[PDB]
DNA sequence: CAGCTAATGGCCATAATACCATAATAATAGTTTTTA
DNA sequence: TAAAAACTATTATTATGGTATTATGGCCTTGGGC
């Protein structure tokens, strides 16, 4: 509630631009997010929590163009990928959501990679990528797959990030399906 | 890093006022000064930041929350309608509507302005180093009444100052272009001159461009055995623009265009190891890896060696070819060629001897032979620095350099010709300078931005001379090019 | 040639091409398809959008060509460094008809005398290009020319905080040294007089003596063209005598590169 | 025609572009320290 | 055993260039018995 009340007020007069103001509101409510934690009530409550700041979010920062929020990005892409390993699973809705969703964060460092940030940007979507996966879809990733596996096939990009131009190679690998894989092996 | 520069305008009354005077408010003077200087970091086109605040006055902008205020636009590189958000302000009627729109002229406190306007620097952000303001003010009397308002002068202006926050007053035309000397210090804040007006500005900074910049630095091994590493420098690169940015049409937004290698003959992709790096001719095509390209580059690494000594005289023109920009040798990192390189240059130059180097460029090259003429160290009472002291970078002659030039006969010219022809060219010749010279005719586009910058009809239009004037051609000399011209030719041209 | 970027495995360039791939600009920012776009910008915070109409149009220029002196000065407070340039024109006579080459003859020395250096606007001819430039009469005697080359223009000077190198006030030594490795500089003086014609050949005398790129290429041409694959190719030191300067200068300077070292240490 | 055109054969400068490649800064992590 | 900071170093940042490269750049060369 001060966690989902602050956050998607805080967070939502942001919307006219926050910087500093949005980031420690990432941080602070993220960050204490945690480190206040009880079973039962602070755990599925989170569950809820971390669940309706997802669907916030993806539209958030999905509609923010970079910015700020960029680092926003940051205080939060990190919330997010350390916030995985939080629910193993009960992921599903917040799986496939955050499949496509973190899918467009690639998409948001296509509108502008690198500086700083984009680096942070896809950096900490990576681990946002694998711990979450349980396999448990199909074609929701492999779909992904195949265009991440385009995305990263090309484009000379800094020292840094290099770890995405094999990131997904085979974490595909882990997609099972054939003819994608097929592309790759030949590719790689 | 890129600084603070800072517009402001005073107000006691009377100023936004144009005294009754039948020319201009100097408070709009002051206005395209504003416009000068932010418009002129369009050309400069200047990370430095921009201010633009005024005070003193009726209603406020500001988030100081005090009377007598206006912001008027935070620190900034410039916008376009940012120009234009602030081209309302000329004219009469944009003087009065800008005035009474947002009120103009009650009272002010002076000090109380100092920290507006350093309290925008508080809006610094960002990396910034230079803190410098302009008051726009006629004010011969800030106040007789408090005089504790003049301790208040003379008490927060030491420590804005001390803030390293710098403003002072232009010679901007009270009578006599200021009648008043008096008490003013307070009011204010490598050798050069000053000047009391805009049109310096104006012009000077209508060609102008980057400031601060060192990066690249090598190294240059003297022997195998000593050291000096190698700033790079450029005194400029044959300064251009930032070129032109790829934005689509109706989007008007950047296009983020890519671009790979899609197999051009199926439909599929290339990738950098599909191809490779290819000379051909004849019969014969043939292969090599863009590393093996790349590689072959390879002899020593990016750096530099004294390769020896030669006159300085040597060699004059016989030749030239691409600049040396400036190295200067770094002296901080590794000194005593701070000694070293300093009596080098001194009894090299003495020898009228250089340094004759190999310099590697960066991520190697293959390298070149390239003469290091001691560069001088020129410094007046003021310090005007012509050749700060270091290395020309002389690029050797090669075979590609005279890899061709015809050679034929001469024939040749008498003294009764030069007896007129030297005085002739006395009429031709000007002191020149260091100053106003360029290509403007790629500064005439800057200025076709100037017209989106400000979206007006015809641009500044400004005058270098880069083109000959005929009244001053056919006036200091006359035609006496036609006694030339007669000497020995009926040319018809 | 740019190094053909073309094929491998088959080398044949029918494959090869690279990709226009434009997009859009945010959010999912997706393809964009025929190509034009308008030409634009963002400068200081402000995005310049424009065209390359307004470019063509509102662009003054030169015509499609000319050469025009701007004027003279003296040559005392000019400086080799500000002479700048790449290209640079030896400029001769349209001649037959030669009068004015010969009262250019008359200018010419009307300049050396008083070294008087020239103030001229070159507009290219073949096709449409402005300029302007310095340009300069070399003396060799046999014969000479005037060269244009480009006046450094006023932005062209970068100037720092520099503090003086006059100021050695941090860095003296003892000249015991400094005085020697002057010898050096003499043992290592790479013109030094010879033929006794004053003729200074300079050890490293530039001239018929190339630069690597293309010679170092060469060697992989004849070696990769005329023979397979293979690393390195041969260096031959030919290539490395035109690299280092003679030894009798060099070994003059081994023991001054001796009290290099010993008189002159390092620091870091 | 008159002379063959005259756009054919050629194409150099550019500007543009690219790659491509750093400091100006600001981070990472980092391996030690014991603590436990 | 790790386990704590930990000031250190790293390699991270571009803004800014320079290469190097593209492209034709609007021109000089080619043609045929009437």
């Amino acid at each position: 509630c001060s966690l989902l009340r602050l956050q998607e007020t805080l967070s939502a007069a942001d919307r006219c631009g926050a910087a500093l103001a949005g980031h420690q509101l990432i941080r602070g409510l993220g960050q204490e997010c945690v480190l206040s934690s009880s079973p039962a009530v602070l755990a599925l409550q989170t569950s809820l929590v971390f669940s309706r700041d997802f669907g916030l979010l993806v539209f958030v920062r999905k509609s923010l163009n970079s910015i700020e929020f960029r680092e926003c990005r940051e205080e939060i892409l990190k919330f997010l990928c350390i916030f995985l390993e939080k629910m193993g699973q009960k992921i599903a809705p917040y799986s496939v959501e955050i499949k496509n969703t973190c899918t467009s964060v690639y998409t948001k460092d296509r509108a502008a990679k690198c500086k700083i940030p984009a680096l942070d940007l896809l950096i900490k979507l990576l681990q946002t990528f694998r711990s979450s996966r349980l396999m448990d879809e199909f074609k929701i990733g492999e779909l992904f797959s195949k265009f991440y596996g385009e995305l990263a096939l090309k484009k000379k990009i800094p020292d840094t990030v290099l770890e995405k131009v094999y990131e997904l190679l085979g974490l595909l690998g882990e997609v099972h399906p054939s003819e994608m894989i097929n592309n790759a092996e030949n590719l790689f | 890093g890129r600084d603070s520069l800072i517009f402001l305008v005073d107000a006691s009354k009377a100023m936004f006022e144009s005294q009754s005077e039948d020319e201009l408010t100097p408070f709009d003077m002051s206005i395209q000064c504003i416009q000068s200087v932010y418009i002129s970091k369009i050309i400069s086109s200047d990370r430095d930041l921009l201010a633009v605040v005024f005070y003193g006055t009726e209603k406020d902008k500001n988030s100081v929350n005090f009377k007598n205020i206006y912001v008027l636009q935070e620190l900034d590189n410039p916008g376009a309608k940012r120009i234009l958000e602030l081209d309302q302000f000329k004219g009469q009627q944009g003087q009065k509507r800008f005035q009474d729109m947002m009120g103009h002229g009650s009272d002010y406190s002076l000090s109380e302005v100092l920290w507006v306007c350093a309290n925008l620097f508080s809006d610094v952000q960002f990396k910034m180093s230079h803190k410098r303001i302009m008051l726009f003010t006629n004010e011969d009397n800030p106040h007789g009444n408090d005089s504790a308002k003049a301790s208040r002068a003379r008490t927060k202006a030491g420590d804005l100052r001390d803030t390293g926050i710098f403003l002072d007053l232009m010679h901007l035309k009270k009578p006599g272009g200021f009648d008043i000397s008096l008490f003013y210090r307070d009011i204010i804040s490598v050798h050069f001159e000053e000047s009391s007006k805009l049109e310096d500005l104006l012009r000077k900074v209508r060609a102008k461009e980057t400031r601060k910049r060192a990066l690249s630095r090598l190294k240059l091994k003297l022997n195998k055995d000593i050291v000096i590493s190698v700033g790079i420098y450029n005194l400029v690169q044959k300064a251009l623009k930032p070129p032109p940015i790829k934005l689509y049409r109706e989007t008007n937004e950047p296009v983020k265009t890519k671009t790979r290698t899609f197999n051009t003959s199926t439909g599929g992709l290339l990738l950098p190891s599909d191809t490779k790096r290819s000379q051909i001719y004849g019969s014969r095509q043939i292969i090599l890896e863009k590393e093996e390209t790349e590689e072959l580059k390879r002899f020593d690494d990016p750096g530099l060696m004294l390769m020896g000594f030669k006159p300085l005289v040597l060699l004059k023109k016989h030749h030239y070819l691409r600049p040396s920009l400036f190295v200067y040798p770094e002296e901080s990192l590794v000194i005593g060629s701070s000694t070293l390189f300093s009596a080098l240059l001194i009894k090299c130059l003495e020898k009228e001897v250089a340094a004759l180097c190999r310099y590697t460029p960066r991520r190697n090259i293959p390298p070149y032979f390239v003469a290091l003429v001691p560069q001088e160290e020129e410094l007046d009472d003021q310090k005007i620095q012509v050749t700060p002291p270091g290395f020309q970078l002389v690029f050797l002659p090669f075979a590609d350099d005279k890899r061709k030039m015809p050679f034929t006969e001469k024939i040749m010219a008498t003294p009764e010709q030069v007896g007129k022809m030297k005085a002739i060219v006395e009429k031709l010749r000007f002191t020149y300078r260091s100053d106003s010279f360029e290509n403007p005719v790629l500064q005439q586009h800057f200025r076709n931005l100037e017209a989106l910058a400000l979206d007006l009809m015809e641009p500044e239009q400004a005058v270098d001379l880069t083109l000959p004037k005929v009244e001053a051609m056919n006036k200091r000399l006359g035609s006496l090019v036609d006694e030339f011209k007669e000497l020995v030719y009926p040319p018809d041209y | 040639k740019t190094w053909t970027v073309v094929d491998a495995k088959t080398l044949k360039k029918e494959d090869i091409q690279k990709e226009t791939v434009y997009c859009l600009n945010d959010d999912d920012e997706t393809e964009v398809l025929k190509e034009d776009i308008i030409q634009g910008f963002r400068y200081g915070s402000d995005i310049v959008p424009f065209s390359k109409v307004d470019e063509e149009q509102m662009k003054y220029k030169s015509e499609g060509k000319c050469f025009s002196v701007l004027g003279f000065c003296k040559s005392s407070q000019v400086q080799r460094r500000f002479f700048m340039g790449n290209q640079v024109l030896k400029v001769f006579a349209a001649r037959d008809d030669e009068a004015a080459a010969v009262a250019l003859s008359s200018l010419i020395h009307a300049l050396d005398d008083l070294d008087m250096v020239a103030i001229v606007r070159y507009a290219y001819d073949k096709r449409a290009n402005p300029q302007v430039g310095v340009a300069f009469p070399h003396i060799k005697h046999n014969y000479e020319c005037l060269v244009y080359v480009q006046l450094p223009f006023m932005e062209d000077l970068r100037q720092y905080m520099f503090s003086s190198l006059k100021n050695s006030k941090k860095y003296a030594p003892t000249e015991a040294q400094l005085n020697a490795v002057d010898a050096l500089i003499d043992s290592m003086s790479l013109a030094k007089k010879d033929e006794k014609t004053d003729t200074l050949e300079d050890l490293f005398p530039t001239t018929k003596i190339p630069n690597p790129r293309f010679q170092r290429l060469f060697q992989c041409l004849l070696h990769r063209a005329l023979h397979p694959r293979e690393p390195l190719p041969p260096i031959q030191q030919h290539i490395w005598n035109m690299l280092n300067p003679p030894a009798e200068v060099t070994t003059k300077s081994q023991i001054p590169l001796s009290k290099i070292k010993t008189l002159f240490p390092l620091i870091e």
